[PDB]
């Protein structure tokens, strides 16, 4: 039942920071590691992410890598620095240059495989691996490109545990390199054939949460990186803790991929909302399934209803009865039935726990897989082409050993994923 | 993962002045040597004293003497600091082969030194003029050794661009061209910097009355710290130089990134402002803001790298990166992509005492491969033939030993770089 | 059966601070929002207009908004600063310029949907709404044109709940702006088709009984807005207390408007004259409804006896036999038949309560829907087509972008009143 | 909701000087710019000092030197203060641009400075002469810069109107003219004020036997600030710089209302006395008390707003209302029914120590709109006619670079506005 994690790249350093933050606060863990819980569920499972340490100190299953120095130790020195072991930092000193051939083609190799070693040694701790969880970001050197390698060893060595990845994806409005896409792209490109799945978070459609709905005026990461470490909680916490329905992530696997490429998840959540309006709130499921639904609490910029619905996965956290969650969720795909896929029958499916997120009495997680999410390929295949085309910059990867059909063929498979997600649209 | 940092030349030497300058106020290096804290950069010695991985070399010894009597003296060792007797006049034949050949081999000796004192040597950088003697010639001479020795190693040259306005040599375009040639032949990635443009930056962003060199460094050497002091730094995106020769060299020619900075606003402008990630970025694709006389808008981008300092978040540049595609004028060659390398370090930005710049909170380096570079070998291929049309000063390069069909033979050479980077620009 | 209340403009912002008082008076509420009471029917529906907050503390159901921080923070500084949450406190910095285009049209629209946003926290915080009180002006740039605006957003969220407002009516002895007609004729415009109903209060008619019947030198705004506020909290006695007859706002609602778009009303006053007579007094219920028939004590300026009478509510608070009140009641209707409409017998119709007002030992409360009220709408019409017809100051309002026609169109629907009226006088 | 402060010329340095002391004595501001307590108009420094948001340009330094020789000096930024070497002469073509033009930029820039500083900036407020140079026509150049770079912010001015008596310059009504084209071209509103009637009240109600400039400038700065700081602080009814602009002005061309301010009574005939906002509000409405030279009974009002200091309630105000309408002799034109716009603060009338009026506990300003602004108009036209019949001074204009018909058009224009205010005041 265990879970390894790893946090490549600053995204992948600072989202997993919030993200173990939170997971402590889950179970009752101080920033020393030491178990002051509420619960004794607190403990029952905390073996999913932490090692018990002699006096009952809590150690995170999981591996800190980069090339940069500075970060690791930023990171290092915040709450929950402590909680970690100094065998979980790895890294370098000299990044990558946000370079996809120098993260995973030449230098991120040199780490990758002393990190391996570390996995190994965590995964012999472990009783059963469950599966693997990484952070990293699609358009950085050593988030796509040492995480992607990374990736490849793992699930060599692990095949049938869950290889499942956390990333943030490019944008229009957020892109900072030119050779972002040419990240993206090659990436994408291997994380298809390597990972059981991945979810697509947006900068973009998070600032916009920031401040639509969280009425914020100057959107942080650390907010930011805060809202997507409430969905990567959300959706291990049946694992975690006793519920009624679908713990496992297999079991959500299995119910969430109808094709074996097509594994890029929407995630959402509810409730969403700022405190001016809380004190008129008043949650029951029908409003968590509203904002669950309603593509602005998405996390990833895409809406859904552009598309079509091929699954829907939604966790419940907090004491709901069956009838009002099932009737509900029942009643969006009937309600928004023009959104869905014929082919499925029942497209809503849901987990439900009886353990609810600290502060709220309930609360819903949601993931989509609609083909919509191919408007995200589109915008990333879009502008590779542009450079592509004309070489700009491209030097600077034939720099590394980088051949044009490298890219050239990564193109290939972003297409297919597209043309796969218009095949099963409609 | 260390490095050696070579300075030829008064151009060479007095950049470097301020480069150690600002290492030592990147560390809080004390002119004796003491400091409290850079491995990079410097060894210790038992005594912790630190010392500079450095070798400053003029074949007159002038510049040199300068060194020897500022305050970083005691920061240098003295087997650091070495010297000829006679300059080259200006002039590669002397720099490269006449005189310069007779000092070269304590150079590359105190190199080798440096070379077995480090453990991981990733490599080296060399600052020097294109138009003068010792930092052209003899750097050409020396580039020639280091690549037999070392090979491997990175070879990053910073070189001075001739301006149109200061001339200081009516043989520069001999001297340039010849050594064009070869840093062709054996470096690894060249960035050449143009006084003239530098001049109106600080004219017009730093409200400067009167620039001089001693202000032109400091940019400089923020600038160049910027690209290495912050790998060797950790950050969140660290990029090694590696990594800058896999990204930023598309064909085994076409090593020349040009470099444009910002922030570089006065105090006095700074105030009041305050610039995000993407406003920085937008400075940096201002033409404006190049460091190097050329136009950024009418050559094409192949490749382009922006390194961040100090308060950057990937996300912003992310949009930023939209901003410049959507933006603009950023015609990307097709056979690149897209091409953009981020690198992002958690080092602030530093500030020297008795600066110029303002203090800031985040800072870009922006590294690119545009074809408009040719731009400036065609001036340079111009004023070589008004030139070598006459013959005229020819003689101090023959009379030297020099062969007529050398110069030919360079200048073509620049010819077949130029027609080169026109080539790759060429969609296809 | 909850209520929201919303104060807009200075107008909003002092009457209601007035009528926030009184209602804590009448449940025992002290400043700090702690009860010490009297009664257990203080609290038995404390819940229309209040919150219980941690403590036995009550927090009142209302939303402050204006342009300007000034008048915010002096209603602040007093009592029932202190009750009021600072989640109510919506406002901006630069008045509207008394410009209804400026309130309605642009400025004010920015703050409404934040201050919607707060509404809709505190419905989703009661139990059912009952409806929306609002206090503004129809002469000023926020409160009648903010106001209207959010009015308009209101009614659209929740068409089945009671919309009203009570406002104040310009006079021509009053008339501060040039452009106050213009003001008003664009809020009535609104107002007719997006509320249910709304009280037409006029300051001059105000000061005469501050003068006349209270023998004031000095007419305050402090004393004025405190007559309002009586006649305010009357309206909702029964509805708080228990009583024998029409506590429900929509059960008045429904006896008070015989046609869709006459929905404007007279509120008066009784007992209501000064202490140097109230020796002499002797409160029955003939002498209450002595003193509500008299045009004197309206509130409104606007005597019902120049036109006829469709509608009659009078609120009786104390303990009262049914037939004194009925029989009283029906005599006023006997006695004054002239002045009455004779498609309706019976036109006068009461409620009657079982508490009594803070020092009274009955009190009543006047509501009438007369005919004469077209008068008001004259005065604002006419002095509107003298400024309209040269176009003095329009200007102003076009330069925010406002139509001569959407002026035009506004005059009109106040002319059609005035005609409705006139077809059911006679 | 912060501003900027603009002062042109001695006359717009001048009055600051008084608007500064009158800040401080608004809020306890020490001269060394210590503060124990603005800020809309003052921004704070970690020493606790509080520097005024405020630019002063003097083309000629002597003005200048004088602030910098007063005791506010201390208050002031020393960046703040700007100056050149030479005055205009009087003359528009230098102060708009033969001068001026090599100053303004770095004017801009300390306002971009400021801008930068500023959170949520609503605008500025300039003052200046018509008849100066420096006040007029470096005036001119600077509202074209401005209105590029912030635009929609609000341009409020505040304009000496040269007065019969007074004058100092013969072709006062060239530069006024000239300057007057561009306040339309770029202000947002205007407000003129007659040194002439200032003094009629100075000698009536204040019972001032001679008034100077100081006494004159402690006048209006009150007046201003009973429009601006009463806005910041917050009162009863608070009325924004956006709403003035929405309500004051109908037309895009009518953006000139006048001031009137009461009660201007000096401490020995206020005793005795005591208004009521219905008796100031009075007074504003009499020609007498008017601070432009013109007749409020002649004209006809579009547009009237009463702001309060002090100890006012809106009822009283609403009788005080309706004594106007019905006393008056206020003839409203029908575009505008009725427009009245009150704006209440709580802040009361501050006095300055040594001042010249008796200490009130409430007190109104008038701003209106109204046909008789027009008359002023007709008399700097007709002034213009004469020196342009003849063409005396002209020279002075053109040789430095102006037009002649520059100066035609410029007459014209205004001949235009004065018949916009005819048309406005014909009702329809
Ligand atoms: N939601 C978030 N996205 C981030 C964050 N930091 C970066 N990013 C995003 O990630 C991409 C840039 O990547 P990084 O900082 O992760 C690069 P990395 O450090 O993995 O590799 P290098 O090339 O060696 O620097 C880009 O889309 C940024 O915009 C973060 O803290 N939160
Ligand atoms: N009975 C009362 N009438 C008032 C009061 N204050 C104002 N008014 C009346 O209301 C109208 C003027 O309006 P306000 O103060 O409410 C204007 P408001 O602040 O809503 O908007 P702005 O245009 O942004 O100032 C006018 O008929 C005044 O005469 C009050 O305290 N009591
Ligand atoms: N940025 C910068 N450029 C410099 C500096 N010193 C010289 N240069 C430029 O470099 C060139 C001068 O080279 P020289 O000083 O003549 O010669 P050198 O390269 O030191 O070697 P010799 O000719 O043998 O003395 C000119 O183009 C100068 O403008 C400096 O300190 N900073
Ligand atoms: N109220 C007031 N008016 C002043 C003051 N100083 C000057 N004025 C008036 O403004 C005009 C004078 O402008 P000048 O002082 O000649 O010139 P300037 O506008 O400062 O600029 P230059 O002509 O270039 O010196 C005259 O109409 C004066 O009556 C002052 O302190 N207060
Ligand atoms: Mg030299
Ligand atoms: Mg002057
Ligand atoms: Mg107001």
């Amino acid at each position: 039942r265990e879970i390894v994690h790893i946090q490549a790249g600053q995204c992948g350093n600072q989202i997993g920071a919030k993200f173990w933050e939170v997971i402590s606060d889950e179970h009752g863990i101080d920033p020393t590691g030491s178990y002051h819980g509420d619960s004794d569920l607190q403990l029952e499972r905390i073996n999913v992410y932490y090692n018990e340490a002699a006096g009952n100190k809590y150690v995170p299953r999981a591996i800190l890598v980069d090339l940069e120095p500075g970060t690791m130790d930023s990171v290092r020195s915040g709450p929950f620095g402590q909680i970690f072991r100094p065998d979980n930092f790895v890294f370098g000193q000299s990044g990558a240059g946000n370079n996809w051939a120098k993260g995973h083609y030449t230098e991120g190799a040199e780490l990758v495989d002393s990190v391996l070693d570390v996995v190994r040694k965590e995964s012999e701790s472990c009783d059963c691996l469950q599966g693997f969880q990484l952070t990293h970001s699609l358009g950085g050197g050593t988030g796509s490109g040492m995480g992607t390698l990374l990736i490849s060893k793992i699930r060599e060595e692990y095949p049938d545990r869950i290889m499942n990845t956390f990333s943030v994806v490019p944008s229009p409005k957020v892109s900072d390199t030119v050779v972002e896409p040419y990240n993206a792209t090659l990436s994408v490109h291997q994380l298809v054939e390597n990972t059981d799945e991945t979810y697509c978070i947006d900068n973009e459609a998070l600032y916009d949460i920031c401040f639509r709905t969280l009425k914020l005026t100057t959107p942080t990461y650390g907010d930011l990186n805060h809202l997507v470490s409430a969905t990567m909680s959300g959706v291990t916490t049946c694992l975690r803790f006793p519920g009624q329905l679908n713990a496992d992530l297999r079991k959500l696997a299995v119910n969430m991929v109808p094709f074996p490429r097509l594994h890029f998840f929407m995630p959402g959540f509810a409730p969403l909302t700022s405190r001016g309006s809380q004190q008129y709130r008043a949650l029951t499921v029908p409003e968590l399934t509203q904002q669950m639904f309603d593509a602005k609490n998405m996390m990833a910029a895409c809406d859904p209803r552009h598309g079509r619905y091929l699954t829907v996965a939604a966790v419940f956290r907090g004491r709901m009865s069956m009838k009002e969650v099932d009737e509900q969720m029942l009643n969006v795909q009937n309600k928004n039935s023009s959104y869905f896929v014929e082919w499925i029958p029942n497209n809503v499916k849901t987990a439900v726990c009886d353990i609810p997120p600290r502060g709220l009495k309930m609360s819903a997680t949601f993931i989509g897989n609609s083909t919509a999410i191919q408007e995200l390929f589109k915008r990333i295949s879009e502008q590779f082409t542009a450079m592509f085309r004309r070489k700009a910059f491209l030097h600077w990867y034939t720099g590394e050993g980088m051949d044009e059909m490298e890219f050239t063929e990564a193109e290939s498979n972003m297409n297919d994923l597209v043309s796969e997600y218009q095949q099963y649209q409609d | 993962r260390e490095c050696i940092s070579i300075h030829v030349g008064q151009a060479g030497v007095q950049i470097g002045n301020a480069c150690w300058e600002l290492y030592c106020l990147e560390h809080g290096i004390q002119p004796d040597g003491q400091m409290p804290s850079f491995n990079t950069f410097f060894s210790e010695t038992g005594a912790g004293k630190h010392v500079p991985r450095a070798v400053f070399v003029d074949l007159e010894p002038t510049v040199i003497d300068e060194v020897r009597t500022g305050t970083y003296r005691q920061l240098f060792h003295p087997e650091q600091l070495i010297t000829g007797k006679e300059d080259a006049a200006n002039n590669y034949a002397r720099g490269h082969y006449t005189i310069g050949k007779e000092i070269i081999d304590l150079v590359l000796d105190r190199i080798r030194k440096l070379a077995d004192q480090c453990t991981g040597l990733q490599g080296f950088s060399v600052f020097h003029s294109f138009g003068g003697g010792t930092g052209s010639g003899f750097t050409s001479l020396l580039m020639e050794r280091l690549s037999v020795d070392y090979g491997k190693k990175s070879k990053l040259e910073f070189s001075i661009y001739p301006a149109p306005q200061v001339s200081t040599a009516v043989v520069e375009p001999y001297n340039s061209i010849l050594t064009t040639h070869t840093t062709l032949e054996h470096s690894d990635c060249a960035f050449m910097v143009d006084n003239e443009a530098i001049y109106d930056i600080c004219r017009r962003n730093l409200d400067i009355e009167r620039p001089t060199y001693t202000n032109l460094n400091r940019l400089i050497g923020q600038i160049v710290s910027s690209i290495t002091a912050s790998l060797r730094f950790d950050g969140a995106l660290n990029v090694d130089l590696t990594e800058f020769q896999t990204n930023l060299v598309p064909y085994p020619r076409g090593h020349f990134p040009l470099a444009t900075y910002a922030p570089v606003i006065s105090a006095e402008k700074a105030y009041h402002e305050q610039l995000s990630v993407a406003e920085i970025t937008n400075a940096c694709f201002e033409p404006a803001n190049q460091m190097v006389k050329c136009d950024p808008r009418h050559g094409k981008y192949m490749a382009c790298c922006l390194l961040y300092r100090g308060d950057v978040v990937p996300k912003d540049v992310n949009a930023a990166i939209a901003t410049i595609k959507t933006k603009r004028t950023i015609q990307f060659v097709d056979w690149c992509p897209t091409g953009f390398k981020v690198g992002i370090n958690y080092e602030p930005p530093t500030v020297v005492p008795g600066g110029d710049l303002a203090k800031v909170q985040r800072a870009v380096c922006m590294l690119s491969n545009t074809t408009a570079i040719a731009e400036a070998w065609a001036r340079l291929d111009h004023k070589f033939d008004l030139m070598y049309a006459k013959r005229a000063f020819v003689h101090w390069y023959v009379g030297e030993g020099m062969e007529e069909g050398e110069f030919s033979e360079a200048r073509e050479d620049m010819a077949a770089l130029e027609k080169d980077y026109e080539e790759v620009g060429v969609d296809s």
